[PDB]
RNA sequence: AGAACCUUACCUGGUCUUGACAUCCACGGAAGUUUUCAGAGAUGAGAAUGUGCCUUCGGGAACCGUGAGACAGGUGCUGCAU
RNA sequence: GGCCGGGAACUCAAAGGAGACUGCCAGUGAUAAACUGGAGGAAGGUGGGGAUGACGUCAAGUCAUCAUGGCCCUUACGACCAGGGCUACACACGUGCUACAAUGGCGCAUACAAAGAGAAGCGACCUCGCGAGAGCAAGCGGACCUCAUAAAGUGCGUCGUAGUCCGGAUUGGAGUCUGCAACUCGACUCCAUGAAGUCGGAAUCGCUAGUAAUCGUGGAUCAGAAUGCCACGGUGAAUACGU
């Protein structure tokens, strides 16, 4: 994981777009490609449509997701068994 | 390789040479333990907004005659095939076939 | 000897005898023995009940045995109920930390299942 | 005076100085038992001073570099043999018949292309 | 003070020519040298796949031998230093002078 | 099977290098790229001027390029007006003061680059490959060569299946490392594809080594 | 092999007793080039054997070698659609080799604590004419005395 | 002789059409530098700053952008044409 | 403290030579080539090892290093960007690595290498951190300085044959570093976890000596990312009657 001396990582476009959303009370899904951004406690209550490769999976943010990247809740590979 | 890939490598080298100094001081005040937390944080945001192709880590060493991204040698600046060709033609000084 | 809730092997030396607790390995046992002031080479059967009592009393600050099993289950259950990537790997029994599954996932996947 | 020999074995080089004396042996500012804990290494150090029957007649001052234990001990043996030949020169026939005048020319064979070692081929599968 | 000349080349014959040329120069002019010390030569080896595709057990082993010779002048008079950096050495020879 | 390159296996024995400069690791790739650029420019510029070997030396803050050619009159020009402009383009391509020396080969049928270049130009001019190889072979054996081998490969005469044909007279002792075998290669670009020409010329064994 | 004849490699006699026989036995017992630990195993096993037996180390080791040393072994030969085990008298150097390898393999198959204790027990059982190595000699001699007719014809 | 991005040739989606990489013609600007907004970024809209070198007095060289077509480009196929 | 004055002997370094040729001797042979043995010699018959690959074979491999005939695309099969994939996983195979232990595991102390690398780099010493590592910062474009106190070994102790103080897979928590960025999908550290495995069916591989076996070390590629490859030493066997 990333060092604690360098802080957590969040993409600016998302950080500014979720500050705008939490400032204006936006309930539309936050459309993003930034799967590398750590979830901050100001996304709590919003749904983030995180990319996974071919569509934006919407993930509603709860208290337990804080400190996880956005991409952990968007599975990229599809697998439904072999036989 | 493709001419587009050689152009990509040239553009990444040029962007790294253009933005080398300010990213270096940005990383210095990010990794500085005596810096303030808001300063480190705004420097992380500034490193984010700086172009990605300006990062020396995005350069792939290519052969300077063909553009080959594999089999590179840093001493000759060439891929292994062109190194063998120029070594056999004697265009590399001091390089001969070894045995011990 | 009965430290925490389980039985410590009496015939062995203290360090290994204490490592028989879910939550105490070799260096945590060494730390327990060094804070108790007992040699690690002495058998547990050859030391007094007051030494047993202080060994229990400073094992007790380490969350161990069933409390640790509760904490580990709760962390894995939190991952699975949350439904992240680590949660889905725990749910499907696949390796969680990025190992290969084309070959050699045998510890996580159990024995071989022929088609 | 100080009769000199150079011995070499594998990667080891041994400078041996022979002085007519009591029977002391010093290797790298240490005794033979202090430097060579291997008793077979001590045996091959004392090997050229066994057929000449001069074990307690010379003082041995030895500086050795490179190689490991048995390589250093063999280089020390070759240096003792050379320096004994410099000191007397009639011990040449006995040391030759024992086989100590010959420098053992066996070096580590080089690791080659396509082999895992000097000669060890990787495991072969027809199919 | 003393003049330290380090001589680097890929071939030993023209580096001997260069070292003999500078010790003659400094022995012709008023100075004396401390003979040329042959310092360990660097054999930088390279192993290169010779096939354009596959064939991993087919490789050429190349080597550059970088010979180095060091020459001392213990008393640098006022003309031998000017003759040193006025002297013309071979093309494939690197001459480093430190004061 | 596959034969070793006879110039590269003899480098440092009887064959000298085409580049005789020193560099550290810091300047080596830059110097090799500069040498490649000036050799590519000089080959493209003097393709019609019969150049055999371009030897590059790089002394202290200078470059000296020796062009061994068979036609030094058209290489130099009228009052050297051309070799001056070559020196100018070589200087602003290498990035350092340049000097260009012109060496003349006296037997252009004994140098393997000129022989293979003549065979290539004849193959692009559509002469029969047997006639071209037999001429080159007979010219070298007549003018002194202790031996010659000429090998020509790939869609010979516009055939749909590529062949390799070779002629050889005299000794071409390719395993003798002291043997002065000059070897070079050329490529004809015909309308049916690429025809590869390899020429070996043996000029007698060298006794003495690199000092000779 | 086919053409070349092999010169004999000189082995150094062991430093405690001066015995090339015990040197070969160390090398036979050696593993991954650890001759020191091999020499320590044979020295401790020879010390405890000698204390147990009473006589000297080289005499008790030699009497153990005289009790596993075979004189006739069976080679496998294919004759048609059947196999004949043909008896052949063996050379003294193979007698010593086969004896020392059978001692080493039997003491490796034993179940004592250390290798020196295993080897001392095997040498003591060899001196007392019993155990796995002596049983291997008796099995080899039983096969040879069973199939002696094949060797008879072969000569 | 080393796939997190890059490499990368593959997929999804957003984009460009003389083009990412050249030479040639015409026109206009020295290039360069700092900075704002929107966008995932590609990109688009700006703001402020700079106007250098050599001739000659007419313009050039470097570099950028626009427009047209010669083309550029292809890790597309055939190693059973080479 | 080669630490200092010193010395040029030695080790060593790297140039030049010498030496090994069946050269000498004795038998066998067809008055031959040659074979066998011996002496001398450091090396003896090709001293050891490498480089070196004949005419051709397999329409063998590579059009994706490059070049190239022809064919195909040209607001797309070209170009740019973000995210994903190349890392998937009922299974099958090849090549490795680590083991199943006592010729060992562990703890303390201690001995002996060879080759190599280094300036957008190798980075001491000191301080802090359990550690990965951080801060300050010397030297070094290097026989100087750094990477970098080699490990197996040896000595003492302990474990006592148990799925164990063997083994170290997997997983949870806490971290470090590099990089814009470590979720997919990095290496490493700590603490806890402690999986299979007790020597492997038919079958099959390597190797004739400094070899096999094992034990560490370095390099290229490389911001980071080796159990792979390339190279380097330490210890160091067994066996070849014979075709
Ligand atoms: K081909
Ligand atoms: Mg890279
Ligand atoms: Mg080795
Ligand atoms: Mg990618
Ligand atoms: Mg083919
Ligand atoms: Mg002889
Ligand atoms: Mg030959
Ligand atoms: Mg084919
Ligand atoms: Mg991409
Ligand atoms: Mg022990
Ligand atoms: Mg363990
Ligand atoms: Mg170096
Ligand atoms: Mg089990």
């Amino acid at each position: 994981p990333r060092s604690l001396k360098k802080g957590p990582f969040i993409d600016l476009h998302l950080l500014k777009k979720v500050e705008k959303a939490v400032e204006s009370g936006d309930k539309k899904p936050l459309r993003t490609w930034s799967r590398r951004s750590t979830i901050f406690p100001n996304m709590i209550g919003l749904t983030i449509a995180v990319h996974n490769g071919r569509q934006h999976v919407p993930v509603f943010v709860t208290d337990e997701m804080v400190g996880h990247k956005l991409g952990e809740f968007a599975p990229t590979r599809t697998y439904r068994g072999h036989a | 390789a493709k001419q587009s890939m050689k152009a990509r490598e040239v553009k990444r080298v040029a962007l790294a040479d253009k933005y080398f100094a300010k990213r270096a001081e940005l990383k210095a005040i990010i990794s500085d333990v005596n810096a303030s937390d808001e300063d480190r944080w705004n420097a992380v945001l500034k490193l984010q907004t700086l172009p990605r192709d300006s990062s020396p880590s995005r350069q792939r060493n290519r052969c300077r005659q063909t553009g080959r991204p594999h089999g590179f040698l840093r001493k000759f600046g060439l891929s292994r095939i062109k190194v063998r060709e120029a070594a056999m033609r004697g265009e590399i000084p001091g390089l001969k076939k070894a045995s011990w | 000897a009965r430290i925490a809730g389980i039985n410590i092997p009496d015939h062995k030396h203290a360090v290994i005898a204490l490592t028989s607790i879910y939550g105490v390995g070799k260096t945590r046992s060494k730390a327990i023995l060094a804070a108790a002031g007992i040699a690690e080479d002495v058998k547990i059967s050859e030391l007094s009940e007051g030494q047993i009592d202080t060994l229990r009393d400073e094992v007790a600050k380490f969350v161990v045995e069933g409390d640790l099993r509760r904490e580990i289950s709760m962390s894995i259950k939190r991952l699975m109920d949350l439904g992240c990537y680590r949660g889905l790997r725990h749910r499907r029994g696949l390796p969680v930390r990025g190992q290969r599954t084309k070959t050699n996932a045998r510890t996580r996947k159990g024995p071989r299942k022929p088609i | 005076n100080q009769y000199y020999g150079t011995g070499r074995r594998k990667s080891s080089a041994a400078r041996v100085f022979i002085k007519p004396g009591n029977g002391k042996i010093v290797i790298n500012q240490r005794s033979l038992e202090q430097y060579f804990g291997r008793e077979t290494a001590r045996m091959v150090v004392r090997q050229p001073l066994e057929l000449v029957d001069m074990v307690e007649k010379l003082d041995l001052y030895i500086t050795v570099k490179g190689g490991g234990i048995s390589g250093q001990a063999g280089a020390i043996r070759h240096g003792i043999t050379r320096a004994l030949m410099e000191y007397d020169e009639s011990l040449r026939s006995e040391l030759r018949k024992a086989g100590f005048v010959t420098r053992d020319a066996r070096q580590v064979e080089r690791k080659k292309v396509g082999l895992r070692k000097a000669r060890r081929r990787p495991q072969f599968s027809k199919r | 003070q003393r003049i330290r000349i380090r001589l680097k080349a890929f071939d030993h014959r023209l580096i001997d020519q260069a070292t003999a040329e500078i010790v003659e120069t400094a022995k012709r002019t008023g100075a004396q040298v401390r003979g040329p010390i042959p310092l360990p030569t660097r054999k930088e080896r390279f192993t290169v796949l010779i096939s354009p595709h596959v064939n991993k057990d087919a490789r050429d082993q190349y080597e550059i031998r970088t010979h180095l010779r060091l020459v001392d002048i213990v008393e640098p008079t006022e003309k031998t230093v000017d003759a040193l950096m006025r002297l013309d050495l071979a093309a494939g020879v690197d001459v480093q002078i430190s004061l | 099977g596959q034969k070793v390159h006879p110039n590269g296996i003899r480098l440092g024995i009887v064959k000298p290098w085409n580049s005789t400069w020193f560099a550290n690791t810091k300047e080596f790739a830059d110097n090799l790229d500069s040498d490649f650029k000036v050799r590519q420019y000089l080959t493209k510029e003097l393709a019609k001027a019969s150049v055999s070997r371009i030897v590059i030396e790089r002394p202290a803050k200078s470059i000296r390029v020796t062009i061994h050619t068979a036609r030094p009159g058209i290489v130099i020009g009228k009052k050297g007006e051309d070799v001056e402009k070559l020196r100018k383009v070589v200087a602003d391509i290498a990035g350092v003061p340049a000097q260009i020396n012109i060496a003349e080969v006296r037997k252009p049928e004994l140098d393997a680059k000129l022989v293979a270049d003549s065979i290539t130009s004849q193959l692009e001019r559509r002469v029969m490959f047997r006639r071209a190889m037999k001429r080159a072979v007979q010219n070298a054996m007549r003018l002194g060569a202790k031996g010659i081998k000429v090998e020509v490969s790939g869609r010979l005469g516009g055939a749909e299946i590529a062949r390799t044909e070779w002629y050889r007279e005299g000794r071409v002792p390719l395993h003798t490392l002291r043997a002065d075998i000059d070897y070079n290669t050329s490529e004809a670009h015909t309308t049916y594809g690429v025809i590869g020409v390899k020429v070996w010329i043996f000029k007698g064994e060298i006794l003495g080594g690199m000092a000779a | 092999p086919r053409r070349r004849v092999i010169g004999q490699r000189k082995i150094l006699p062991d430093p405690k007793f001066g015995s090339e026989l015990l040197a070969k036995f160390v090398n036979i017992l050696m593993v991954d080039g650890k001759k020191s630990t091999a020499e320590s195993i044979v020295y401790s096993a020879l010390e405890t054997l000698a204390q147990r037996s009473g006589k000297s180390e080289l005499e008790a080791f030699e009497v153990a070698l005289e009790n596993v040393r075979p004189t006739v072994e069976v080679k496998s030969r294919r004759v048609g659609g059947s196999t004949y085990q043909v008896p052949v008298e063996v050379r003294p150097v193979r007698r010593n080799a086969l004896a020392m390898r059978w001692i080493v393999e039997a003491a490796r198959k034993r179940g004592d604590k250390s290798m020196a204790l295993r080897l001392a027990n095997e040498l003591s059982d060899a001196a007392e004419n019993k155990g796995t190595a002596v049983k291997k000699r008796e099995d080899v001699h039983r096969m040879a005395e069973a199939n002696k007719a094949f060797a008879h014809y072969r000569w």
